[PDB]
RNA sequence: AUGUCGGCUCGUCGCAUCCUGGGGCUGAAGAAGGUCCCAAGGGUUGGGCUGUUCGCCCAUUAAAGCGGCACGCGAGCUGG
RNA sequence: AAGUCUGGGCUAAGUGGUAAAGGAUGUGGCGCGGCGAAGACAGCCAGGAGGUUGGCUUAGAAGCAGCCAUCCUUUAAAGAG
């Protein structure tokens, strides 16, 4: 679950994934966060299936920040149909994700529960992730 | 018993490594892990 | 370290004492002779393989020393009803459960002991050779079924 | 704190890092110069330093310059620094971000709630002689639905606000 | 908290006592008299009051015992002190009722012979905390 | 012009084992089971219905394994 | 056909001689921190308490099903485990 409620075009091209995030490399919300190491399209089903994995772990606790949003229509041709005859129909939605992107980040919880509620979510993702805590980049002087 | 990720389940379980194979020994046999 | 002769051939270092001679196939590495009124053991750079060997030899020969300082020990029980093997000369004789009775065997270099049929320990001059005979007899009968009889060591019984 | 800075005439930034020298640059109305502070030292320093406190540049030629980091540039993937460049300090109305230690453990207790430390610090006009270490925001009268922000801090002598202010400097929100 | 030999502590009310639920098997299991206790108990309960006396009874082979009586749980004196039936379910935030820096001190006096801290501030403390233990804020 | 299903005949290889041989767990009392490991050496029935493969059923059995061989095999047969 | 050529390393799997998530006290080199002769790590001997069985619910819930809080006590030290 988690898809846009609009967009000007129902289907869009596959595009390409050339490394290094366009932004969202620093953690600007919570205490600890989760960052992607390898490029990939994360699915709506995955984002969610990790957001809950997160809460459920530390039930009735902090606040979770999801910083990636599946706004790319993913398509697929029906089964047993042959090539051509127009573009497949929408399957679900994905979010583009390149190396360095801080996807998630938790707030208001112990590092004990952070570096765990994340370790679990990580297993729900199609890629390799790494955990981080606020450091170098901060918005100040 | 037998699996891909062999980890710990006690405060009493050694991560023995015998024969290139990563076994796991604990007091209770329910924790006897191997890797394969 | 007492009445002990510390031979020092290639890897051979056989020691003699009140009971017998005990050779100790030592890894021809670093070398250490009877040197001084006691025995030393040195090694080269701190290499894992050397770290292990040193020590593996160290505590191996010290067990060899007590090879004649008497290292018998290794005692067993038997528990259960008709479980209580007795002695039959410098040879043992087990009797427990099996519809058909069963002996043991003459371990050249080791002596038995049946100070009571409900107790049996082993007279050892070696070591790993005694600890072997232990399990060996220990395993004639496995302890438990959730609970009860069987042969034991000196350890503790499971529930 | 202090940190050993050096001079760059124009030698391959790549070759610099390859050796361990994270490049940077001190500038201001007057001086504008290429430097190359060590990385590990810098990290170890700026680590607990941050753009919050001043640094002294102990160059290869006596000169000991004041410094207030202006922006550290990253490598995106492998969130590690590429260009740490510090502003040379004068004694002019130097804008800067003063930390924000809250302390008080507000409402949101059994109810839960979280301290959304929105904006862990803030920008203001001051002079180098005045390095206002932190500021106060106890917040314990502010529950969940509520939130303090704008003019809600105490401006000690020599520290004025550069906002409106409306910047909701922090708030409290519900659990899971 | 002295010697040990098949002991079995437990709390009891006023004269009311014998129902198997509270006691009964509570000491009859370790072989004893619900007789030599049901009354032997109401021999000191009827004398001091009619609340809740924490009586820990030790046992021997002669189905014997040494029912030592103490002051009611610091959780009782604190309740009625503000008129509260139950505890509070979820403490730390909802103060169903409250007590004063003094009302707490009073009780402290009543249980100081059981504790191990002569001082009346020391004792009162481990009581003021008993508040955060059942949602009953301290007035002060 | 590389004959296409099933059957029959002849097999052989795999193991991701249905029996039988070993072995660790068990919520293993025992006898029985369950699950994972090792292990093809050899075994892996006769019938009713349908062209059937597949299935269901009858009567058993230690078990009535799953596949690859141009969904093996029509210059070997059948031809439903 | 032409170096069992020469220095310096790494690898003990025949890796090399083709695979992933994920596992692991496999080894090697730079590092960061943390404790340490105001005596550390493992160890072995000692203690490991008290209000109190914290409040709720439950047959029962006494640190130790779940829910909430997590203050305070006497100490060399003892978590409402
Ligand atoms: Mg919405
Ligand atoms: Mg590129
Ligand atoms: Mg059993
Ligand atoms: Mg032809
Ligand atoms: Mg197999
Ligand atoms: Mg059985
Ligand atoms: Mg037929
Ligand atoms: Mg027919
Ligand atoms: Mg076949
Ligand atoms: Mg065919
Ligand atoms: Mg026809
Ligand atoms: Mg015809
Ligand atoms: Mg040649
Ligand atoms: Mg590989
Ligand atoms: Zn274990």
């Amino acid at each position: 679950m988690l898809m846009p409620r609009r967009m000007k075009y129902r289907k869009q091209q596959r595009g390409r994934l050339k490394g290094a995030t366009k932004g969202g490399d620093y953690v600007a919300f919570g205490d600890y966060g989760l960052v992607a190491l390898e490029p990939a399209w994360i699915t709506a089903q995955q984002i969610e299936a990790a957001r809950v994995a997160m809460v459920r772990h530390f039930r009735r606790g902090g606040k979770i920040f999801i910083r990636i949003f599946p706004d790319k229509p993913y398509t697929k041709k029906p089964l047993e149909v042959r090539m051509g005859k127009g573009k497949g129909n929408v399957e679900g939605y994905v979010a583009v994700v390149k190396p360095g992107r801080v996807m998630f980040e938790v707030a208001g919880v112990t590092e004990e529960q952070a570096m765990e509620a994340l370790r679990i979510a990580g297993h729900k993702l199609p890629i390799k992730t790494k955990i981080v805590r606020r450091d170098a980049y901060d918005e100040a002087q | 018993k037998v699996r891909a990720s062999v980890k710990r389940i006690c405060d009493k379980c050694k991560v023995i490594r015998r024969h290139g194979r990563v076994y796991v020994i604990c007091e209770n046999p329910k924790h006897k892990q191997r890797q394969g | 370290p007492k009445g002990v002769s510390v031979e020092v051939a290639p890897g051979r270092v056989k020691v003699k004492g009140p009971k017998g001679e005990l050779e100790v196939p030592v890894s021809p590495e670093m070398r250490v002779v009877v040197e001084e009124g006691v025995v030393r053991v040195e090694r080269p750079s701190d290499e894992r393989r050397h770290k292990s060997l040193h020590g593996l030899t160290r505590t191996l020969i010290a067990n060899a020393v007590k090879g004649v300082s008497e290292g018998y020990s290794k005692e067993l029980l038997i528990k259960g009803i008709g479980y209580r093997a007795r002695l039959v000369g410098r040879a043992l004789e087990l009797t427990v459960g099996f519809s058909h009775p069963v002996v043991v065997e003459p371990p050249e270099g080791i002596t038995f002991e049946v100070p009571e049929p409900t107790r049996v320990r082993v007279s050892g001059i070696d070591k790993q050779k005694v600890g072997q005979v232990a399990a060996n007899i220990r395993a004639i009968r496995k302890p438990s079924a959730y609970h009860e009889k069987g042969i034991y060591y000196a350890g503790e019984p499971v529930r | 704190y202090r940190l050993k800075a050096y001079y760059r005439e124009g030698e391959k930034p790549s070759a610099l890092r390859r050796a361990g020298k994270l490049p940077g640059v001190m500038y201001n109305r007057h001086l504008n110069r290429k430097v190359y502070v060590d990385l590990v030292e810098f990290d170890k320093v700026f680590r607990q330093a941050s753009i919050h406190h001043v640094i002294v540049l102990e160059l290869p030629d006596g000169q000991s310059l004041p410094t207030l980091v202006r922006q550290v540039n990253l490598d995106k993937r492998r969130r590690r620094p590429e260009h740490v460049d510090f502003f040379v300090l004068s004694d002019e109305p130097v804008e800067m971000y003063v930390p924000l230690r809250f302390v008080g453990t507000p409402a949101g207790v059994r109810a839960g709630g979280v301290l959304q430390e929105i904006h862990r610090d803030i920008l203001v006009k001051v002079s180098p002689r005045n390095i206002p270490e932190f500021i106060e925001v106890d917040v314990s009268g502010l529950e969940i639905g509520d939130s303090l922000h704008a003019s809600d801090l105490k401006l000690p002598p020599g520290v004025e606000l550069a906002v409106s202010p409306e910047e909701t400097i922090a708030a409290v929100v519900p659990p899971e | 908290m002295k010697k040990v030999v098949a002991v079995v502590k437990l709390q009891l009310p006023a004269g009311k006592a014998t129902p198997a639920p509270p006691v009964g098997p509570a000491l009859g299991q370790h072989g004893a008299n619900i007789m030599e206790f049901v009354k032997a108990f109401n021999a000191a309960t009827a004398n001091m009051g009619d609340a809740i006396v924490p009586v820990e009874i030790t046992i021997y082979a002669d189905r014997s015992f040494t029912f030592v009586t103490k002051t009611p749980p610091a959780s009782y004196l604190i309740r009625k002190a503000a008129g509260l039936e139950k505890g509070a379910h979820k403490p730390g935030r909802e103060k169903v009722g409250r007590i004063t820096w003094e009302q707490v001190l009073e009780i402290a006096k009543q249980k100081m012979p059981d504790l191990n801290t002569t001082d009346l501030e020391a004792a009162a403390r481990m009581i003021a905390g008993s508040a955060r233990s059942m949602g009953v804020e301290v007035v002060g």
